[PDB]
């Protein structure tokens, strides 16, 4: 759904505490002012990417104390008041999996600051407990209330006739529900049951989001390299020209590393520029799956998990949507 | 139907008057191409370490030999400004190309159909759409039916009768607290509850929260007014 | 009278939906709206 | 039954069409109309 909003200054990268260097890097005019532009644009990008997937529910919709929702165990899903972040139980599991990822990158690049290069982190809009109450009041609309809060108000709807208003969509008779309840609740609590524990025993299984973070971590490691190269320079050290040349001898050596270190922002900014296109149509699908999947009941084959579809339920994860496909 | 369907174009004529932000998305388009094109024309004020950035100056000042070395400058920094524009461009026309698909499929699924696609169409049910042209771009009027001023009611998943269990054909049970009723799924409309508004499977035993009720025979009173005409036929034969 | 001010957003209205296990909000009447939507 | 089906031309159209009966629940009401009638008629050939 988004990545790391990283804003890098093109002033301070190429010729970091350096008048002279900055002196020198106003004769290329405006690259810096676009460079900075392109990557506000992208970390402005990253909000509306999160804002269109989980703010698609107008009012916070609480989940009953009383959990009668005709034998659905849903308390897997639904928030967990005792912790400190009001996460459900598979949420925490998605967070720790994918938060091993991001500590590397916070420390490598939570009151973020900016490091010597110019590399910033900058803070999400929606805090991770944010994007949980918007999940949870999906979660707690869909299961109150069916697809109708997609609609309307929310119009309340007793689980087991809902999920009748369900079957008769997949061209099921509602009595093959009633007469089964037991059974199909048995089966829902059963597959919950398994994608909690596949969550926890598995190693590959959100590689779609340890991708984003390592893609973001590994062109920061390409950026912040190539400071250190001379682009046949002196050396690849900006104190170290002016310590031992002079005002005209020195700036031969600085417009050598103001050349070659512009051009790795404008390939890093570049790299990044097209990957932002690519979350924003993951992001662009991950808010259609949410209006289709979840706020409804999906008749397009495929599009809602590999089955007929019944319901779905969205989890937050970091930097992404987990949606808990149900189908019969 | 049509004083509100009148009503609300009436709203959007108000709303595209009222307000400059309504078409942003569309100004913010032309905002950043024509941003784009100035900072490429403002390239051309750039050094790029010549003595200086009008070329027909360094022509003038300097002699073939000399003049070369300063005219690589200006055409090194020149052609990075193109191709930085360049990339920018084929860049932004692949957000407007995927915007456009979005707006061929919403013509096609939205104008040309009526969707099942929730939030697709606008927000509620959708009944249809409009298209209307703007600079380079297009409105579209999503019509759609939202549901205003709910009661509730008391519900059951079925009813027994007969011992036989009753479901809905189409709609839902509900009840004002006295009386059962079959009601459209969405829109309260009720009905006495029939063998033709229901459908039997399996005993009353298996279907958690049944209640009973009557489930009225529409054939029933046919058969029993056609037995008072037979029982007056006979009757009447007791009296020749 | 009017000043700079910094908040915790809201995310939206609260609202606990009187869900039960035998009860069912149906609509007597409807809007029918037409909203726009504008694509480059 | 006659409700869960509905009708359509003759046998001669339809490639593969197969010979069973369609059962209608308003003939044993109607059977049972007239046993209801006949064991008055008898009845009443008594006095
Ligand atoms: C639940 O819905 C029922 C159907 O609309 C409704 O029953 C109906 O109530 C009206 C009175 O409000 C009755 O009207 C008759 O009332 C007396 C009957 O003796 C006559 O003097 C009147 O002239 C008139 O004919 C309807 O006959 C009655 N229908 C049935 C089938 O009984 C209930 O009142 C509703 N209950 C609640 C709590 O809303
Ligand atoms: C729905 O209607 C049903 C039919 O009127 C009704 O079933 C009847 O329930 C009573 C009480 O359970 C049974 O009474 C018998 O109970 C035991 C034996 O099981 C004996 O102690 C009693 O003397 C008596 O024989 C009826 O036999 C039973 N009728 C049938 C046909 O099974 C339901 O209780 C009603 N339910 C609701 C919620 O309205
Ligand atoms: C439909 O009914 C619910 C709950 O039943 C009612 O609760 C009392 C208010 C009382 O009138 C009882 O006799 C009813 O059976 C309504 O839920 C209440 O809504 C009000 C706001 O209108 C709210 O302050 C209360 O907290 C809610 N009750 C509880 C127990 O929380 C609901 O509003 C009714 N729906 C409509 C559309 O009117
Ligand atoms: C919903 O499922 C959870 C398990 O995922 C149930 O919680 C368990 O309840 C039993 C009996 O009290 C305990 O022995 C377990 O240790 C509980 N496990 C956890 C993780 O809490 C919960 O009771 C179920 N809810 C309903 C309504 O059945
Ligand atoms: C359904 O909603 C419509 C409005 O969309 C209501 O129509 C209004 O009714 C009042 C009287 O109750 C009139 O003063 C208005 O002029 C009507 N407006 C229109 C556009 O017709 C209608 O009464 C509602 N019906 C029900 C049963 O609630
Ligand atoms: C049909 C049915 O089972 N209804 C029950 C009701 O009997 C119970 O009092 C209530 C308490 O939560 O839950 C619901
Ligand atoms: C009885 O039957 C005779 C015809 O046989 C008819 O003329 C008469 O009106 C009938 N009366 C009633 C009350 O049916
Ligand atoms: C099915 O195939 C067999 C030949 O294997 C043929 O005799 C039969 O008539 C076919 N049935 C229909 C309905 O065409
Ligand atoms: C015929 O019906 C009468 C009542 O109408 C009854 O008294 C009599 O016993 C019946 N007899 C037989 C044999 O059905």
């Amino acid at each position: 759904v988004s990545m790391t909003k990283t804003s890098v200054d093109c002033t301070m990268y190429i010729c970091g505490d350096s008048t002279e260097c900055s002196n020198l890097l106003l004769q290329y005019g405006s690259f810096c002012t676009q460079l900075n532009r392109a990557l506000t644009g992208i970390a402005v990008e990253q909000d509306k990417n999160t804002q269109e997937v989980f703010a698609q529910v107008k009012q916070i919709y609480k989940t009953p104390p009383i959990k009668d929702f005709g034998g659905f165990n849903f308390s897997q899903i639904l928030p967990d008041p005792s912790k400190p972040s009001k996460r459900s139980f598979i949420e925490d599991l998605l967070f720790n999996k994918v938060t091993l990822a991001d500590a590397g990158f916070i420390k490598q690049y939570l009151i973020c600051a900016q490091k010597f290069n110019g590399l910033t982190v900058l803070p999400p809009l929606l805090t991770d407990e944010m994007i949980a109450q918007y999940t949870s009041a999906l979660l707690a609309g869909t299961i109150t209330s069916g697809w109708t809060f997609g609609a309307g108000a929310a119009l309340q709807i007793p689980f087991a006739m809902q999920m009748a208003y369900r079957f008769n969509g997949i061209g099921v008779t509602q009595n093959v529900l009633y007469e089964n309840q037991k059974l199909i609740a048995n089966q829902f609590n059963s597959a919950i049951g398994k994608i909690q524990d596949s969550l926890s025993s598995t190693a590959s299984a959100l590689g779609k989001l340890q991708d984003v973070v390592n893609q973001n971590a590994q062109a920061l490691n390409t950026l912040v390299k190539q400071l250190s190269s001379n682009f046949g320079a002196i050396s690849s050290v900006l104190n170290d020209i002016l310590a031992r040349l002079d005002k005209v001898e020195a700036e031969v050596q600085i417009d050598r590393l103001i050349t070659g270190r512009l051009q790795s922002l404008q390939t890093y900014v570049t790299q990044q520029l097209i990957r932002a296109a690519e979350i924003r149509a993951s992001a662009n699908l991950a808010a259609t799956k949410m209006s289709e999947c979840v706020l409804g009941q999906s008749k397009r084959v495929d599009f809602c998990g590999k089955g007929y579809h019944l319901m779905s339920f969205p989890q937050s994860a970091p930097h992404g949507v987990v949606f808990l496909h149900v189908t019969y | 139907i049509a004083n509100q369907f009148n009503s609300a174009i009436g709203k959007i004529q108000d709303s595209l008057s009222s307000t400059a932000s309504a078409l942003g998305k569309l100004q913010d388009v032309v905002n950043q191409n024509a941003q784009a094109l100035n900072t490429l024309v403002k390239q051309l004020s750039s050094n790029f370490g010549a003595i200086s950035s009008v070329l027909n100056d360094i022509l003038a000042r300097l002699d073939k030999v000399e003049a070369e070395v300063q005219i690589d400058r200006l055409i090194t920094g020149r052609l990075q400004s193109l191709q930085t524009y360049v990339t920018q461009q084929l860049i932004r026309a692949a957000e407007i190309r995927a915007s456009a698909n979005l707006a061929a499929t919403k013509m096609s699924e939205c104008v040309l159909g009526q969707s099942k696609r929730v939030d697709f169409c606008g927000k509620g049910y959708h009944l249809m759409s409009f298209p209307q042209s703007a600079p380079h771009g297009v409105v579209f009027l999503h019509v759609t039916y939202v549901p205003a001023q709910e009661k509730n009611f008391t519900t059951a998943p079925a009813i027994c009768h007969d011992g036989k269990a009753h479901f809905p054909r189409e709609g839902v049970f509900v009840s004002n607290g006295t009386h059962w009723f079959v009601t459209q799924r969405n829109f309260y409309e009720p009905q006495i509850i029939t063998t033709h508004n229901t459908f039997v499977s399996g005993n009353c035993d298996v279907v958690i929260g049944i209640v009973n009720n009557t489930v009225y025979d529409p054939l029933q009173p046919e058969l029993d007014s056609f037995k008072e005409e037979l029982d007056k036929y006979f009757k009447n034969h007791t009296s020749p | 009278s009017q000043s700079i001010i910094a908040y915790t957003m809201s995310l939206g209205a609260e609202n606990s939906v009187a869900y039960s296990n035998n009860s069912i909000a149906i609509p007597i009447n409807f809007t029918i709206s037409v909203t726009t939507e504008i694509l480059p």
